[PDB]
């Protein structure tokens, strides 16, 4: 129970309210965070765009790679949570 | 005659070099290669094969005469021998033969004494080990020697190393057991000269007797060796059952599994040319644009030579079928040009949405349809340019008049003014609208849509597939 | 020897009893060489050749009876005749039509694949003379026309030849696949118009289709409402898929990982 | 390769532009 | 398309039909394919004699479709003129798909133990021991044992053992490769 009680931190308050608090803001102002997930979209991969080129002239490896790699996939995985709590209004709003 | 008579030294000595060790440093290192490893396959000899058989199809091959060391048919030909410890006693009488060549005439001429030779490895009995070894001993001088074209008694020792081939199909029918690790360099020497099975058959006439019999080894195949075996013989099935109906559209449907894997490179692009053709006898546009690109698009390097370039002279063939094809005059190659030079102002004829344009160059270009072998749809591409004519002037005209679009489109009278846009729509051209008293056409549009989920959902399966194999690929190329 | 065989070929029959009969000499052939394989010596492909001939006109006389199990019957014998292993036959006069003249049928009731496959065989042959093959296409162009009109024209002058109830069911796929290639969907039209649609004066048929549309019934002209039609949204609907997509696509992404 | 497939075998418009105007 | 010929009521017709197949089939292996349910007619027709030879035929354009566990359902309803012809390769195929489904069922059957055990054809374990007499007749007891494996009965197994000659000691170390693959 006190191992749970702490993982009221990174699961949820109530193991419901943050959760529903993630219900709450819910895309929310949780799109301006995506803007600048966005703004980090177009910020890495313009420079992302030209390290396959360098590649081709130093031939090739640096060791590298930039890393650069994963990080907006989870922003994805928040478009999980797009996906899933808004599929979840059609069980609020009907019945 | 001095000069004449003093360069026909020079040449021989380079095929005396290469042409020697060709098949020594390939066939003597592939022997090795089959003793171990195995793995599994591989076996980079049979590439390397590829690699001296694609060198000789240009120069210098071999035979034909050249009157220059006919004695290497009898060299690789004979002394196994027998057993491997044995085997090296003669791999010195290799030595021994350079040194009476070296000496005496060297036997440069052979002719007709191919008929011992080409019998002498069953007067040794046996190889015995490597029935790939024999079939290329006696292949090697014969199948470069069909691009002669002599037509002269030749033709049935070219027949005898079918028979050889054959003793290599039977062989291919038994052992295994098990692991046959020479049989994939089997499929490979075994295609080409099932290409010249074809060759030397379409001498006279059509093969059909050999089609029973490439059934008999592509079933025979099935399901054990098909891998690499089977996407060959599936090309020699094609090509030539293109040309000789019927029934191989439909045949290939059952025949499909795929075949996986696609073996080797260019051949399942080929393939895709070759079957191209057929699912373009379906005539779905999709798919046969799809197939046609992805036949020439995912084959280099080339050269040679135009079959090559005759895969692209067919491929927008579809496309000229879909309604809208650019124009081509900026791809022309100083060879492909020349070729399809009718072809080129047909595909102009099919831009522009006149009718006289299109049959005059029907009429005018009739007889290279025949030498292209298509024609059905010349015809019938008569309807592409009644729908992409009125896909032209109904969204190009703000409200045209069933009397003054009829001269484009020909007839247009009162009545079938309904159904050209209509019959349009159930084919999605135009939405254009027309209330019909005189009558006239009113082509509005408005649409705001789409252009969204197919494409990126499918990204999704797209890119994660291909990563997948491309997985597929390094995690397993990492053997060494 | 044996026979009479073609004693029948040039007064037809009077009924299907003739037929029959000739199906039972025919049966005769069949017990005796039948189809194959029987190389020879092709003085035994002679009686195959006297076949044909009995086949082609058993070909009319099973379009005749309009029984189509028969036709492909004797039209798949006609084919394996001529794709039998050995190609040289004394040319027959019906040969050549027995090819396009079921092609006539084949795309003139819309099948645009089977045209090609059909003449797929070797263009020499359907290039060099006798080509009926310029009616069905400009039909079919006429189809998507649509006539009605020009077809009604070309059903006055056809080739033809002795091929009837094919063409009784090529109108009939075309009279009911005119009605479904008009609508869904188009636009707002009039009456004297519709009644250029199906011609004749005031068929009936106009009435069996306004039915049957729907569509709409306006008097004096016909609308698309309402509206275009149903309107696609597609609102949340495509949204559940939307979740699913990357709900498996998220499970292919802990697959790699 | 050598292998396989291969071894086996409105106008511009000026004058009609100008044109334009002066024939109605 | 030599299956139109079956449109017509009299057998005779047929059984011209299957002797235009069995020959010329090379080229028509996939020219039988859509015609197949045309074939049913007279492998449901008890009243014809040759419906045999129709599963025959039938298992032969199923053989180049790709169907193995099918082509063994009309093996079984293909009667004494199936077993006794083998030429080409149509044997291993068949054989290694009747090995394989037999001893599975045999397997199948001995986890039960006992009672409510599936039906077995005559035919499908008619072929097992004639064709062992090739195992029998050839005196081979490395493939003879093999398939006695396989069978996981105990009854011609026991004839296994029984066989000629000697296989002095040999059952002792067979014991060894039982054991060592036993399940």
């Amino acid at each position: 129970m006190l191992l749970n009680l702490h993982k009221k931190s990174w699961m949820e308050g109530l193991t419901l309210q943050d959760y529903s608090e993630h219900c709450k803001h819910n895309e929310s102002v949780v799109k301006e965070m995506l803007e600048l997930a966005k703004n980090y979209n177009k910020a890495v991969e313009e420079e992302d765009k030209m390290t396959p080129e360098q590649l081709a002239i130093k031939n090739v490896g640096k060791q590298d790679p930039k890393r650069h790699l994963e990080e907006h996939v989870d922003v994805l995985m928040t478009s999980n949570i797009v996906q899933c709590l808004a599929a979840m209004l059609d069980t609020v709003v009907f019945k | 005659p001095p000069g004449g008579g003093e360069q026909e030294p020079p040449p021989p000595p380079a095929p005396q070099d290469v042409e020697m060790k060709e098949e020594a440093a390939t066939g003597g290192g592939s022997t090795g290669e089959a003793d171990g490893k195995t793995a599994a396959a591989a076996a980079e000899h049979s590439q390397r094969e590829l690699d001296t058989v694609t060198l000789e199809d240009i120069k210098e091959h071999v035979k034909q005469l050249e009157k220059a060391v006919s004695g290497k048919e009898p060299r690789f030909v004979l002394r196994a021998l027998r057993m491997l410890p044995s085997t090296s006693r003669r791999l010195n009488h290799y030595v021994l033969y350079k040194a009476v060549q070296g000496f005496f005439t060297s036997n440069n001429a052979t002719r007709d004494f191919l008929l011992p030779f080409l019998e002498e490895p069953m007067d040794t009995e046996a190889d015995l080990q490597f029935r790939p070894r024999t079939g290329k001993a006696a292949s090697t001088p014969l199948l470069p020697e069909v691009e002669a074209y002599l037509q002269l008694l030749v033709v049935i020792f070219m027949m005898n190393s079918k028979r050889y081939k054959e003793a290599q199909k039977i062989s291919d029918d038994l052992m295994q057991k098990i692991s046959t690790q020479n049989r994939r360099a089997l499929d490979l020497v075994a295609a080409k000269c099932y290409y010249y099975h074809a060759r030397v058959y379409e001498f006279l006439d059509k093969l059909d007797v050999v089609r029973s019999f490439l059934h008999a080894r592509l079933r025979t195949a099935t399901l054990r060796h098909d891998a690499d075996g089977q996407a060959t013989l599936l090309n020699l099935l094609l090509r030539n059952y293109l040309h000789y109906s019927l029934y191989d559209q439909a045949e290939k449907l059952v025949s499909k599994s795929v075949f996986p894997e696609q073996a080797n490179n260019n051949e399942w692009a080929r393939y895709l040319y070759y079957t191209g053709r057929i699912k373009a006898i379906q005539l779905e546009y999709s798919e046969a644009r799809r197939t046609m690109t992805n036949a020439l698009r995912k084959a280099p390097q080339h050269t040679a030579v135009g079959f090559k370039q005759t895969v692209h002279k067919l491929l927008i063939v579809v496309e000229l079928l879909l309604g809208e094809i650019p124009d081509r005059l900026q791809f022309r190659q100083p060879s492909l040009k020349r070729s399809l030079m009718p072809y080129f102002l047909l595909t102009q004829a099919v831009r522009t949405g006149n009718l006289a344009k299109f049959n005059q160059v029907l009429d005018q270009f009739g007889e290279k349809f025949q030498a292209d072998g298509t024609y059905t749809l010349i015809i019938r591409l008569r309807h592409n340019v009644i729908k992409t004519g009125v896909r032209m002037i109904s969204l190009s005209y703000s409200r045209i008049s069933l009397a003054d679009i009829a001269q484009k489109l020909q007839l247009d009278s009162p009545e079938d003014a309904e159904f050209i846009v209509a019959k349009a729509i159930r084919d999605g051209v135009i939405e254009a609208s027309i209330n019909h008293e005189k009558g006239y056409v009113q082509s509005k549009e408005m649409i705001d849509i789409y252009s969204t989920r197919e494409p990126q959902l499918a990204f999704h399966q797209r890119i994660s597939f291909c990563l997948d194999i491309h997985n597929m690929s390094v995690k397993a190329m990492r053997f060494p | 020897m044996y026979e009479q065989l073609k004693g029948e070929w040039n007064r037809k029959s009077p009924n299907l009893s003739k037929c029959g009969e000739e199906l039972g000499r025919l049966k005769l052939v069949l017990l005796e060489l039948n189809f194959l394989p029987t190389t020879g010596t092709k003085l035994t492909k002679q009686q195959l050749i006297l076949a044909r001939d009995i086949l082609e006109i058993g070909a009319q006389w099973s379009i005749l009876r309009k029984d189509i199990p028969s036709f492909e019957r004797y039209m798949a014998q006609l084919k394996c005749y001529y794709f039998d292993y050995k190609e040289q036959l004394p040319e027959s006069a019906y040969m050549h039509q027995l090819l396009g003249l079921n092609l006539l049928f084949l795309l003139s009731q819309n099948r645009v694949a089977e045209f090609h496959t059909e003449l797929e065989r070797l263009p020499a042959k359907d290039i060099q003379t006798n080509v009926y093959i310029k009616h069905p296409v400009s039909l079919e162009q006429y189809l998507m026309e649509g006539s009605y009109n020009k077809v009604f024209l070309a059903k006055g002058n056809i080739p033809a030849e002795s091929y009837t109830f094919f063409i009784d069911i090529l109108l009939d796929t075309i009279r009911d696949e005119i009605a479904g290639c008009i609508e869904k969907a188009y636009e707002k039209i009039l009456f004297t118009e519709a009644t250029r649609i199906l011609f004749f004066n005031t068929p009936k048929k106009m009435t069996d289709y306004a039915k049957k549309r729907g569509w709409v019934l306006g008097p004096n002209n016909y609308y698309s409402f309402a509206s275009q039609q149903q309107k696609p949204e597609d609102t949340t609907i495509p949204s559940t898929e939307l979740a699913k997509q990357v709900i498996e696509y998220a499970r292919q992404l802990e697959m790699i990982v | 390769m050598s292998e396989k497939k291969q071894p086996v075998d409105l106008r511009a418009e000026l004058e009609k532009h100008g044109y334009k105007m002066e024939t109605s | 398309g030599i299956i139109s010929l079956l449109d017509e009521d009299e057998p005779q017709l047929k059984e011209f039909a299957l002797h235009k197949l069995n020959a010329v089939v090379n080229d028509f292996w996939a020219e039988i394919s859509e015609s197949v349910d045309k074939i049913e007619v007279l492998y449901e027709d008890e009243g014809f004699r040759s419906r045999q030879f129709a599963a025959l035929v039938a298992s032969k354009v199923f053989y180049h479709l790709g169907a193995f566990e099918e082509s063994l359902n009309y093996a079984l309803g293909a009667g004494d003129l199936f077993n006794v012809n083998d030429n080409s390769e149509y044997v291993e195929t068949i054989i290694a798909k009747c090995i394989d489904h037999y001893t599975k069922q045999c397997v199948e059957n001995a986890d039960l133990p006992e009672g409510e055990k599936k039906p077995i054809d005559q035919r499908l374990e008619g072929i097992v021991n004639k064709m062992f007499q090739r195992c029998l007749d050839d005196h081979k007891y490395k493939q003879a044992i093999g398939i006695a494996l396989e069978t996981r009965r105990l009854d011609v197994f026991e004839k296994t053992i029984l066989e000629s000659n000697d296989v002095p000691g040999m059952l002792a170390y067979s014991l060894k490769l039982c054991m060592s693959l036993m399940q």
